[PDB]
RNA sequence: GGCACUAUGGGCGCAGCGUCAAUGACGCUGCCGGUACAGGCCAGACAAGAAACACUUGUCUGAUAUAGUGCC
């Protein structure tokens, strides 16, 4: 069987100065053949720890590796600003080699509720035979957020796609964009298109909606 | 400081097609270390693929590629290779080759990696975007500010460039990551937040540029009123 | 796997010939099976060589082993 590497947390929100520990557990004994990496968006990985506890040459000492059996935790004693990135465990105990899925470290800030906007389809797009209905949630924290589309109160599945921004450089908030796709015909069969936004900064789920053919 | 690895030769290739990545070494003799290929899907994590061993030519594969990919080295050229065959939509990624260090110095840790080459596999032809305004109005106003934007719809391949007022407008914009539609095309939107009172007083134009299809599109976004 | 019992063609008995199987097992003889020292050699383990495997070189286990059964 191939060895499994599964990481926890899958993402972690912390602030500079935090003690951060990322854990990773192999599905069989892998002795100490475990490597850690830091990867920043768009750039290639950088080795932090080898032999599961050997601090790689030139990597700052706030990084350290640690083992208990199949338990591998990479810990950073005191988070610094250039540490916000993705982290990886890897087993090189046997071929085939295996990476963990990755723990992204994001900047913790005060809860910020989304501003919700919705946009009905253009007259231009509807002329093409397609209707795309867009909901924007703007400048929120944390990332976790339910977007639920309703067409005449029917909950939608399998007809929407979401996209999220990277944490903002200046307010460390995110923006998400859910777009509902319908055929033009499917669109004119109904009246009320709605976006339901459920979030921690909101007392209760907020909804933005429109009626097909509204001024 | 002087070790460097330079992948080269990736690109678009149709499903079932073949592509040979290169991995040029410099700063060290490639023969005495183990050389890998790692891939990373768009937005996904790193996925180990392949390796070839010093002095033996022992090669290894991950299950997902076994029997299609052929890792090799050419020590006269100080270069490693990845031959890829019967490529699939799933094989779309940025590919790194990596040097596993010297045993006494870095264990089996990968101490140098290339900057990666982009391998995109699709049956999708090149196609310039449709831009459709996301018109501002009520339902897109939260007090002093309004949200407005453009939908860049049904283009291939990545990337497009989206600027506002030919670059003059930048702060408060978000251009979103492309999302791949089950049609094999990409599609994104870009939104801008502005002070609401400017809706009558400042014009706004999304500038959508998609070099692969050599199309440049300006869409004036105008409010909807009543 | 561990334990306990029991047995013990050199860790390398082959002319070997097969078979499964992709290489060790299996089977089948036939000789020889006397005894011990071997040489040599092989396999496992480990270590180092720019070194996951392979290789080279070094030690080490090869009755502390090997096997059938019983037992958790």
């Amino acid at each position: 069987s191939d060895i499994q590497m599964t990481q926890s947390p899958s993402s972690l929100s912390a602030s500079v100065g935090d003690r951060v520990t990322i854990t990773c557990r192999a599905s069989q004994s892998v002795s100490s053949a475990v490597a850690w990496y830091q990867q920043k968006p768009g750039k290639a990985p950088k080795l932090l720890i080898y032999s599961a506890s050997s601090l790689y040459s030139g990597v700052p000492s706030r990084f350290s590796g640690s083992r208990s059996g199949t338990d591998f935790t990479l810990t950073i004693s005191s988070l610094q600003p250039e540490d916000f990135a993705t982290y990886y465990c890897q087993q090189s105990y046997s071929f085939p080699s295996t990476f963990g899925q990755g723990t992204k470290v994001e900047i913790k800030r005060t809860v910020a509720a989304p501003s919700v906007f919705i946009f009905p389809p253009s007259d231009e797009q509807l002329k093409s035979g397609t209707a795309s209905v867009v909901c924007l949630l703007n400048n929120f924290y944390p990332r976790e957020a339910k977007v639920q589309w309703k067409v005449d109160n029917a909950l939608q599945s399998g007809n929407s796609q979401e996209s999220v921004t990277e944490q903002d450089s200046k307010d460390s908030t995110y923006s998400l964009s859910s777009t509902l796709t319908l055929s033009k015909a499917d669109y004119e069969k109904h009246k009320v298109y709605a976006c339901e936004v459920t979030h921690q900064g909101l007392s209760s789920p907020v909804t933005k909606s429109f009626n097909r053919g509204e001024c | 400081s002087e070790v460097q690895l330079v992948e080269s030769g990736g690109g678009l290739v149709q499903p079932g097609g073949s592509l040979r990545l290169s991995c040029a070494a410099s700063g060290f003799y490639i023969s005495y270390s183990s050389i890998h290929w790692v891939r990373q899907a768009p937005g996904k994590g790193l996925e180990w693929v392949a390796s070839i061993s010093p002095y033996s030519g022992s090669t290894y594969y991950a299950d997902s590629v076994k029997g299609r990919f052929t890792i090799s080295a050419d020590t006269s050229k100080n270069t490693a290779y990845l031959q890829m065959n019967s490529l699939r939509a799933e094989d779309t990624a940025v590919y790194y080759c990596a040097r596993q260090g010297y045993r006494r110095r870095s264990g089996r840790g990968f101490d140098y990696w290339g900057q990666g080459t982009l391998v995109t596999v699709s049956s999708a032809s090149t196609k310039g975007p449709s831009v459709f305004p996301l018109a501002p109005s009520s339902k897109s106003t939260s007090g002093g500010t309004a949200a407005l934007g453009c939908l860049v719809k049904d283009y291939f391949p990545e990337p497009v460039t989206v600027s506002w007022n030919s670059g003059a407008l930048t702060s408060g914009v978000h251009t979103f990551p492309a999302v791949l539609q089950s049609s094999g095309l990409y599609s994104l939107s870009s939104v801008v937040t502005v002070p609401s009172s400017s809706l009558g007083t400042q014009t706004y134009i999304c500038n959508v540029n998609h070099k692969p299809s050599n199309t440049k599109v300006d869409k004036k976004v105008e409010p909807k009123s009543c």
